[PDB]
């Protein structure tokens, strides 16, 4: 264990190569950052350093994954959502997706409609499919009858029940909101 | 702004000593020197400079001195980078750079050799007189600080400041005596005001009057700030860019050598133009 | 917030209720709306509202070391501001055009008029004058402001009493409203502004237009006047081409206008110093 | 080294030294130019009360029946086959925008560029993500106008390979009127380089190569005798634009070969720009007839 | 008068102008001698870097208010707001400033971007920003040091460090570079000046300068001395980051 | 899912840092820590923290008042200290804090004016106390008010003569003279949620997603120097008893903390 | 806390809460009304009003006739728009709300991409809300659903825009109302009711017109010597 | 010191009815798309027009219909002979400002240049009466250089009134004295007004007066302009050929 320094050199490319956090100079390798350096090795003898500060390793939400979010705004074309939790692991960098029309459910019907799926102030769970390239849109669906709202709070401050797959109701009064309820 | 590959060619070219303009890298353009161009102030000045336009006000009121230094007097500098030079300056774009420039003008100045200003008081802690200075920019096309100093000192050389006896009374009661001279009008010298200059590197040589195409192409600027005996009042850095230990003192040298040259010429001109007399007409803006 | 866009058909039917000679309210071309003047409790506020247009005027002294410029005379210091509840747009620091021209035109028609004394409120030339400076506060904004703001910055400062003070050498005595009778201002003649506004390049001229015919115009002159026919400042604003019988009609214009608008000022402050002559902390004024 | 500093000399006008007396018709705004039963209006007037009426400063041309104003100094408005030169400003999710010395900002379609060689299929996405990694923001390139919107901005494409993305060079920025409106823009001199005059205001000037569409940027280094050869038609277009005089093939071979004798640097000087355009222009003058 | 602080007295002069008496002469010293030196990072919690550093009476903070949105053009930006607390120094000035202020901000940012690689953050703004507690001699200096230890800390790439070191002149008849002074060898001081430099690859980022006088050479033998001075003084900073990466290995 | 993980600690009688709903954090101060100024205070509460410096100016009085030395405060949060707070100009929190303080100086009146006033109508010192935040983790009304209070004792001042002869006056650096304050006012926070809930010492989030804060300023002779009720779900006097008497007991503890300290220099 | 029978025509202030008689019959509450439990909280001033249908199963209605002039964007409601602006396929419309609402090019009567409308920006609109929410921004159409609009679509030109009271509006197309009567019979006319307050007019000539806008603008509390007065102006013109 | 005496002449030594020979140019900086320069006796203004070009940052003010006109003033430091500060932002050039953009935009004719920037920029290098004017002359010549459509020289002046009579291009003495100066700016051809500010006390029957005298001093100020344009085209045409 060794923590190092954004200028202090630690190998020659003919030994190691650079993985991230790191810079190349004349037949050197070159840290960037505060924080613990690693050499992995392949099966193919040549090391990959690598500089990380751990505090917040790495994270990255690939396609198959099941990620959570809170629905902030919506339209008749899509629903912004900001991301939570990759899995069961949160992060403080909260990601930003986003949820199409059409990519709400398995039937793909073009019948679905927004605001008795979704509504601003509610906790889903989704699949992401494109990272983004510009602003790294995630573009999350919920093609699937065990997906989307969990958790939805009522007219004003109450939490409801998932009845059905598209009804949730408060169990203190008597109300039937619509939702594309997950399970 | 401008591309990569220009900025290759630039490179390129200073690396082998020619420029677009077909000239060395120790080589200014024809500056054309003008003075008593305004006449509401106490002394005035203007260069055009390539494609940089510079004007320079002066003005000589009376003030109360500073606590700290009652026996004598103080320049202001003011800079107005008025839009006419590039649109993308208004009421607030501007102040950043002219703030810059003007903090500069400062730092050549607190070096209490340059202007006598104990020539400058009339009575300690009473009356003291007031130099302030007004540059106006009209154009931006690089070398622009040398410009703007080039342009102060033949404002100080052309300014004018009257006599005058504050005579103290009981009773708290204070008079002016002028002098009816116009002609007799006291003289500053500037003998000591110094000359800037900006020392731009590109690639592995250094430049002197970095035009704009040059700029971009550059790393690093070192401004120095000469006088006419050899001494270096100011050095300052400037750029986004990194600067080796080294290449400082080739420019410091170098600095050193275009200052020498550059106030040999202007004091050659403004000896000439003050010569001549009113025979000149004041040509300018016609 | 934003103001409501305007109609094609709202447009197009004032242009033509203009041809045809035609306001919407009911009244002429040659006309104001029925001005109220409303007095306060504390000497110097005034409230006016014509029609809709409600504006708010005080006036304040102090005491302050005057300018090596003037050390005889004093200071007079104007401001208006746009209250947000005068209309939407009105967001702090944004529509800056409109109190800039309002407050340059203000200034120049009362203080370079010459309608106060600046020098009848010295006290010790060089060290103590006066300093009179009045606030404008726009409450309600339907159509015409500089006439309401000249005329509650006028009913103001004819309005307003300042506490007396007695002097011998430089002992300055200050004294307080109940210990004697705070002294009035010195005006020599009451200036009120006029506002004309043109249509269709120069053809159609209009008196104290509502906001609308403001949004449907294309030039304003304004013209200051006096009960004695003294212009004190016209200036013509919009990017307008008029010509010289216009403003000559304009003015022969205002002379009645103001010398009837005077004439109710006058009857206003009348009332009011009968009222507080017999118990009573108001003072009304209607056209 | 050398500096020198100069007073400033009054200008010397009426440019007397050649005697014209020109035989045009000039005017300024207010001017009343003829009213007649029936004339058609162009560029530079409108009308007024049964009155045509100038616009701008300069002088009348009356093609059969329609009425035209040619002024001495304006932004280059777009035509249809005039090539340009241009220098990029944004990168749009669409396509490219690019500053020509217009009224506004002139556009390239991601569909007008010509792709790497030949490879024509069609445009999608990966080409609207190689849209920035190609044409990077401050690029230049010299194309040749499509069309002009009702909105008067320029569509600009690139119809063949001789067009697209420029080298290295060097480049100037003169006024659109002040280029002869001729044919073959793009001259190959035998001085030893080669020249683009824009229809606007903007020339370019590349060292001349030897295989005979930008797609690879050739940074390599470039001759003493190919830059000093550059750098002195960059001064000699500059001395000319500063006499107001027009600017083509001969016009710049002849100040060239006027600035053989004044070296590299010393003909800006305006006396020595002086004499050289007035040598130039005679001789011009004095051949052509 | 501004009407967002309280409203205080139109104007105030100290007591000290008001003084009588020729103030202490430091002496004599080791001219290439350097002040103990007290650098920590880590120290603040809501900010995701920051660094403390004081130097005799020096004693200056550093915030980095991290990426936060706003190839070539897609490159990074740093905005650095320098500001010296308004209890510092024999005078008091009003917190906005705007002379000085401005032109040490200036400083830093030309003295950081080099040091930086924005590259790797587009389309992005890094606001620094420095406060001087107590001034007690080199400030700038100190300033660019201890933003580059925020940066550093926070986690953002670079290339090397940066470490500043200010000169002064003593105007004795045999004027001698004395290295890193205090606010009354620097008050009663003919030149002042102030490097700063990455040490690994031996290059300046950002220097300055002025003068009552001042020739070639001695203006290099400062320049020399400065850079010797900020190798002798890197290492501490080296170990205060180690510690406050060990320290983040606790917490979890 | 903030405010439901909150709750639970809540109805746990606690918290998520380990704190019983009632009791404050570690906290610390530190003087004389600078010397360019008059005085000096570092304050801090765990992670929240302050620092006052004071410096001392001459200054001509009013016309209503010419024995009345200026005491002018200013809070500074910079944007250091949070990201909620941006480089520019005074925002609102700071400028609330400050009218805030100044209330507290004027009517707790732990000092009097009249004590520096040497030459009516002629001088009168000038006492401004720039105070500045550096982690704005929560309740810094407590903390700044503190800070101010432990400067304020920590300031001493020279002495100043009158030469008629010259009619000016002149200072004398070497002797000095404290500062007397009579009142020690110490303030204490308070969080209301919905409607019965009062947390003391909220920190950043508990202030974030709560629906009232109360703060409360109480001098040693059992009185208050100010009652800060901005907003909340509302309060009857038996939430409000509770709070003064737990107010008395932290006015006890850091009057105790604070005399520790100036007994230890 | 009690009788809502006995204040169904009294001044209700916000905070108070109202408790209504039983197992028991569905009810609705109206629009300046809130539900809290089994309670109904007001929020709004109001002369308290009740309705129950014709059926006995129904139960009832409760709701407060307040007036005011700032529109909220409702569902089911015609509404008087003023064209903003177009971005490609909709063009947003101004409605006097929070937000601008949006309509699309192919809902009026009779349009597709091959056939579109005449819209300028400026022009105004007679449309209803279908989506009307505060989560979202609400989009209007001037089509019944059936396909025909039946009486919507572009107003047209040549008349008088004034804005009034909502309340006003409220009680002027109520089908007892004397004053739209009494018109009907001195000069002919056809005006828009639009329930944001906004009121659209047109006549043979002009003067009638602004005789017109300025009766409906004051007829809320009109004076018989001012009706007489305008009826008899009306008469003469 | 006096204004008018009793014989009919001035201080300046000029009658009531004649004005100061304005000295003028066309051309001086090069790297914009106009310029011009102007002395109207002892004033000297300075125009600048960077022409119809893109609008960035364009923050929904980009009028589809017109274009947009935006002209800056400046009133250097050193131009009066007391020194002042803030030259821009205060609320004298922005209402500078104000009547120049009013008065450009009534005559630049901007129905041909849509989502456009008209950047007009003036510095006054010296004051010593009639800075407005100069400045809108001044502007004039740059718009003309930069070939930008303009119905018609927009020329401008000012008048006053002493002793009963009307004076023409006033100076600062007697702009000084607080009597009634009237500015104005009009369109020759047509004889329409394009500005009418005026600031002092003064009767109404002596209105008439001042005001065709100070049109009648823009018509001569439009004479001299407009034999400079000449010359300047003129030179121009012949060098191109």
């Amino acid at each position: 264990v060794r923590y190092c320094i954004p200028g202090e050199r630690l190998c020659n490319l003919e030994e190691g190569s650079p993985g991230s956090g790191t810079y190349t100079r004349h037949g050197y390798i070159f840290s960037s950052l505060a924080g613990c350096l690693m050499k992995s090795s392949e099966n193919g003898a040549l090391p990959v350093v690598s500089v990380v500060r751990e505090t917040e390793s790495q994270l990255l939400p690939d396609v198959g994954a099941i990620v959570t979010c809170k629905v902030s705004s919506i339209n008749s074309r899509f629903a912004k959502v900001h991301i939570l939790y990759v899995g069961s692991m949160p992060l403080k960098n909260s990601f930003r997706g986003t949820i199409r029309k059409e990519d709400v459910r398995a039937t793909e019907k073009d019948k679905v409609e927004i605001y008795k799926s979704f509504r601003p102030g509610d906790i889903v769970l989704a699949k992401v499919i494109s990272l983004g390239d510009a602003q790294s849109n995630y573009l999350l669906t919920t093609a699937e009858n065990e997906l989307g709202v969990v958790v939805a709070h009522s007219e004003s401050g109450i939490q409801m029940v998932p009845i059905s797959w598209c009804e949730m109701q408060c169990p203190k009064t008597h109300t039937k909101e619509f939702r594309k309820v997950a399970r | 702004t401008l591309s990569e590959a220009e900025k290759v060619y630039i490179v390129h070219g200073v690396q082998e000593d020619l420029r677009v303009d077909g000239r060395g890298c120790e080589d200014y353009r024809c500056v054309e020197v003008e003075t008593d161009v305004v006449s509401n102030t106490s002394g005035s000045a203007r260069v055009k400079l390539g494609h940089t336009d510079i004007l320079v006000g002066v003005k000589a009121e009376m003030g109360t001195p500073k606590l700290e230094k009652p026996n004598e007097g103080y320049l202001e500098f003011f800079v107005d980078c008025s839009a006419s030079a590039t649109p993308e300056f208004e009421g607030r774009g501007g102040d950043d750079l002219g703030t810059e420039i003007a903090n500069t003008l400062y730092r050549i100045f607190n070096n209490k050799s340059s202007v006598d200003l104990k020539t400058l008081c009339i009575s300690p802690r009473e009356h003291c007189w007031v130099l302030y200075v007004d540059v106006l920019l009209l154009e931006c096309g690089g070398n622009l600080f040398d410009a703007i100093s080039i342009a102060v000192k033949a404002a100080l050389f052309n300014t004018r400041i009257p006599r005058v006896r504050v005579l103290e009374d009981e009773e708290g009661s204070k008079d002016i005596e002028l002098s009816d001279d116009p002609y007799d009008c006291i003289r500053l010298s500037v003998e000591n005001v110094p000359c800037i200059v900006t020392l731009c590197k590109i690639g592995y040589r250094h430049v002197v009057d970095a035009t704009l195409q040059e700029e971009a192409c550059s790393l690093a600027s070192l401004l120095v700030s000469v006088t006419s005996k050899g001494v270096v009042t100011c050095m300052r850095k400037v750029g986004k860019g990194s600067l080796d230990p080294e290449s400082i003192f080739e420019m410091m040298e170098t600095g050193k050598r275009v200052g020498k040259v550059l106030h040999a010429s202007l004091q050659s001109v403004v000896h000439k133009e003050e010569s001549l007399g009113p025979k000149r007409q004041k040509v300018g803006f016609l | 917030m934003k103001e409501t866009p305007l109609s094609n058909c709202e447009r197009r039917f004032l242009l033509r209720a203009i041809e045809e000679k035609k306001r919407l309210d009911g009244r002429q071309t040659y006309d104001y709306r029925n001005i109220r003047i409303s007095f306060g409790t504390d000497y110097g506020c005034c409230i006016v509202e014509l029609g809709k247009t409600r504006v708010l005027g005080q006036v304040s002294c102090e005491l302050v070391s005057p300018k090596l410029n003037r050390a005889t005379e004093g200071i007079l210091f104007f401001n208006l501001e746009l209250s947000q509840m005068a209309a939407p747009a009105f967001e702090p620091g944004r529509q800056s055009d409109l109190l800039v021209k309002l407050n340059r035109l203000m200034e120049r028609c009362l203080r370079n008029s010459k309608c106060i004394d600046t020098e009848s409120l010295c006290v010790v030339a060089g060290e103590k004058v006066w300093q009179i400076r009045v606030d404008l506060h726009l409450l309600n904004h339907d159509g015409n402001i500089i006439d309401a703001a000249s005329i509650a910055a006028i009913v103001a400062l004819c309005h307003f009493r300042r506490p007396d003070v007695s002097v011998q050498g430089d002992e300055v005595t200050l004294y307080t409203p109940e210990e004697r009778d705070p002294v009035p201002l010195s005006i020599h003649h009451m200036p009120i502004c006029v506002s004309f506004a043109f249509f269709q390049q120069g053809t159609y001229l209009l008196v104290d237009p509502n906001e609308r015919e403001e949004r449907v115009m294309d030039g304003l002159l304004v013209i200051a006047m006096n009960k004695h026919r003294e212009i004190c400042t016209i200036q013509s604003s919009g990017g307008i081409m008029l010509l010289k019988d216009q403003v000559l009609r304009c003015s022969k214009i205002a002379g009645v206008k103001v010398a009837e608008i005077t004439e109710l000022i006058l009857k206003a402050l009348e009332n009011d110093q009968k009222v507080r002559k017999e118990g009573g902390k108001f003072g009304f004024a209607e056209s | 080294m050398a500096m020198e500093m100069r007073l400033p000399v009054a200008r010397k006008p009426l440019s007397e030294r050649l005697g014209r007396d020109t035989k045009k018709h000039l005017v300024v705004p207010g001017d009343t130019i003829t009213t007649d039963t029936g004339f058609m209006r162009g560029h530079g007037t409108y009308m007024g009360e049964e009155k045509l009426i100038a616009s701008v400063a300069g002088s009348v041309e009356r093609v059969n029946k329609l009425i035209c104003v040619k002024a001495l100094k304006t932004r280059y408005i777009g035509e249809v086959g005039d090539i340009v030169v241009g220098r990029i400003t944004e990168v749009q999710q669409k396509r490219w925008k690019v500053e020509t010395n217009s009224r506004l900002d002139s556009v390239l379609l991601l569909s007008s560029m010509n792709l790497p060689g030949g490879e024509l299929r069609r445009r999608s996405a990966e080409d609207e993500l190689a849209m920035r990694g190609f044409l990077q923001e401050g690029d230049l390139i010299s194309a040749e106008v499509q069309a002009v919107f009702s909105d008067g901005a320029v569509s600009l494409h690139t119809r063949s390979l001789k067009y697209g993305k420029l080298g290295q060079g060097v480049l100037v920025q003169v006024s659109p009127s002040l280029v002869k409106r001729q044919k073959t823009h793009f001259h190959d001199l035998p001085c030893g380089a080669s020249v683009i005059l824009g229809n606007n205001g903007f020339i370019w000037i590349y060292p001349t190569p030897e295989h005979k569409g930008g797609f690879i940027a050739n940074l390599e280094p470039v001759s003493l005798a190919d830059r000093e050869v550059i750098s002195r038609l960059r001064n000699c277009i500059i001395s000319l634009v500063t006499q107001r005089m027009m600017l083509y093939d001969t016009s710049i071979l002849y100040c060239y070969e006027a600035s053989l004798p004044h070296q590299i640097k010393d003909i800006l000087k305006p006396e020595i720009m002086e004499e050289i355009v007035m040598e130039t222009r005679q001789r011009l003058l004095e051949q052509e007839g | 008068g501004d009407h967002r602080r309280i409203r205080g007295p139109e104007e105030s002069q100290p007591p000290q102008l008001y003084a009588a008496d020729e103030e202490e002469a430091p002496g004599t010293r080791d001219p290439t001698r350097l002040r103990p030196v007290y650098a920590r990072a880590g120290l603040l919690s809501q900010a995701k870097g920051s660094a403390y550093l004081e130097a005799g009476g020096t004693k200056v903070l550093c915030a980095v208010s991290g990426p936060r949105q706003a190839p070539a053009a897609l490159r990074g930006r740093l905005l650095c707001d320098f500001r010296r607390a308004p209890f510092a120094g024999r005078r008091r000035r009003a917190p906005p400033g705007g002379c000085e202020e401005r032109e040490l901000a200036l400083a830093l940012q030309e003295a950081l971007e080099p040091a930086v690689r924005l590259g790797r953050y587009p389309r992005a703004q890094l606001e620094v920003s420095a406060l001087l507690l107590e001034d007690g001699g080199s400030a700038l200096a100190a300033a660019l040091t201890a933003a580059a230890l925020a940066l550093a800390d926070a986690g953002v790439e670079m290339y090397d460090l940066v470490v500043g070191c200010g000169l002064s002149l003593a105007p004795g008849p045999a004027p001698t570079w004395l290295l890193d002074p205090t606010r009354l060898e620097e008050e009663r001081a003919a030149a002042g000046l102030t490097v700063a430099l990455m040490p690994v690859l031996n290059q300046v980022a950002g220097l300055l300068g002025s003068g009552e006088g001042g020739l070639t050479e001695s203006w290099a033998e400062a320049v020399r001395l400065g850079l010797e001075g900020c190798q002798r003084l890197y290492p501490v900073l080296q170990q205060s980051l180690v510690r406050a990466a060990r320290r983040r290995g606790a917490a979890a | 899912e903030p405010l439901e993980y909150y709750r639970r600690f809540l109805k746990e009688n606690c918290r998520p840092d380990g704190r019983e709903l009632g009791e404050f954090r570690t906290t610390t101060v530190n003087i004389g820590s600078i010397s360019t100024a008059d005085g000096s205070a570092l304050v801090k509460l765990g992670n929240t923290t302050v620092i006052c410096g004071v410096k001392a100016e001459f200054a001509a009085p009013s016309t209503d008042a010419p024995d009345k030395g200026y005491v002018v405060p200013n809070v500074d949060l910079p944007p250091l200290c949070s990201s909620r707070f941006r480089s520019g100009p005074p925002g609102e929190e700071a400028q609330v804090a400050s009218q805030f303080i100044a209330d507290v100086i004027e009517n707790s009146q732990i000092i009097q004016k009249e004590d520096l006033c040497i030459s009516p109508g002629k001088l009168v010192w000038v006492l401004y106390c720039d105070l500045i935040c550096l982690d704005y983790d929560g309740n810094i009304l407590d903390a700044c008010t503190f800070a101010l209070l432990a400067a304020l004792k920590n300031v001493q001042l020279p002495e100043v003569t009158i030469n008629e002869e010259t009619a000016l006056a002149e200072v004398n650096l070497k002797k000095k003279s404290y500062l007397n304050i009579r009142t020690h006012p110490v303030a204490t926070s308070f969080a209301v949620f919905d409607d019965t809930l009062l947390i003391v010492d909220p920190t950043g989030e508990e202030e974030h997603l709560a629906t009232g804060t109360l703060t409360i300023v109480m001098d040693e002779e059992g009185k208050l120097c100010c009652l800060h009720k901005p907003g909340g779900s509302g309060l009857t006097g038996a939430k409000l008893q509770d709070c003064m008497s737990r107010a008395v007991t932290r006015h006890k503890e850091v009057k105790k903390l604070m005399d520790e300290v100036i007994k230890s220099m | 806390a009690r009788a809502a029978r006995t204040v169904l025509g009294q001044v209700v202030l916000p905070g108070e809460e109202l408790l209504l008689p039983e197992s028991r019959v569905r009810v609705v509450c109206g629009p300046g009304l809130r539900r809290c439990g089994d309670r109904l909280l007001v929020t709004k001033c109001g002369r308290l009003r009740h309705k129950e249908p014709g059926s006995g199963s129904g139960g009832g209605v409760y709701w407060v006739d307040s007036q005011q002039k700032r529109y909220v964007p409702v569902k089911g409601d015609h509404v008087i728009g003023i064209v903003t602006a177009k971005s490609g396929d909709i063009f947003k419309v101004d409605v006097g709300g929070s937000e601008p609402a949006s309509l699309s090019y192919l809902s009026f009567e009779g349009a597709t991409k091959r056939n579109r409308p005449n819209v300028q920006v400026g022009d105004l609109i007679y449309g209803q809300f279908v989506v009307a929410n505060k989560d979202m921004e609400p989009e209007m159409v001037c089509i019944d659903s059936c396909g025909r609009a039946n009486g919507m679509g572009v107003i047209g030109q040549d008349g008088l825009l004034f804005k009034v009271t909502l309340g006003l509006i409220r009680k002027l197309l109520a089908p007892d109302c004397e004053i739209i009567q009494e018109v009907g019979k001195l000069h002919p006319l056809e005006i828009v009711f639009g329930m944001n307050g906004r009121i659209w007019v047109k006549a043979k000539t002009i003067q009638q017109t602004l005789i017109l806008a300025n009766i409906l603008e004051a007829c809320e509390h009109m004076t018989s010597d001012q009706r007489k007065q305008i009826f008899s102006r009306l008469a003469e013109s | 010191l006096e204004l008018l005496s009793d014989q009919g002449y001035r201080v300046d030594g000029r009658r009531a009815g004649e004005l100061r020979k304005i000295q003028a140019r066309m051309g001086v900086f090069a790297q914009a798309d106009g310029s011009a320069y102007i002395e109207q006796g002892n004033t000297k203004a300075l125009a600048v027009v960077y022409g119809p070009h893109e609008i960035r940052g364009s923050r929904a003010r980009a009028l589809p219909d017109r274009a947009l006109v935006n002209c800056q003033y400046s009133s250097a430091t050193f131009s009066t002979g007391e020194r002042k500060r803030r030259p821009h932002g205060d609320r004298k050039s922005c209402e500078m400002g104000l009547q120049l953009r009013q008065t450009f935009e009534a005559a630049i004719l901007t129905q041909l240049h849509p989502r456009s920037q008209i950047d007009i920029y003036v510095q006054v290098l010296q004051a010593d009466g009639g800075t407005y004017a100069a400045c809108v002359n001044a502007a004039t010549l740059a718009v003309l250089d930069a070939g930008i459509p303009m119905r018609d020289f927009v020329c401008a002046c000012s008048a006053g009134f002493v002793d009963g009579t009307a004076l023409a291009d006033l100076s600062h003495v007697e702009e000084a004295a607080g009597g009634p100066q009237l500015a104005l700016a009009l369109l020759p051809a047509s004889g329409q007004i394009a500005l009418l500010e005026m600031d002092a006390r003064l009767h109404e029957d002596h209105l008439e007066r001042v005001l065709e005298a100070a049109a009648q001093a823009a018509r001569d100020v439009h004479t001299l302009l407009d034999r400079v344009v000449r010359q300047h085209v003129r030179e121009a045409s012949i060098l191109l050929g």
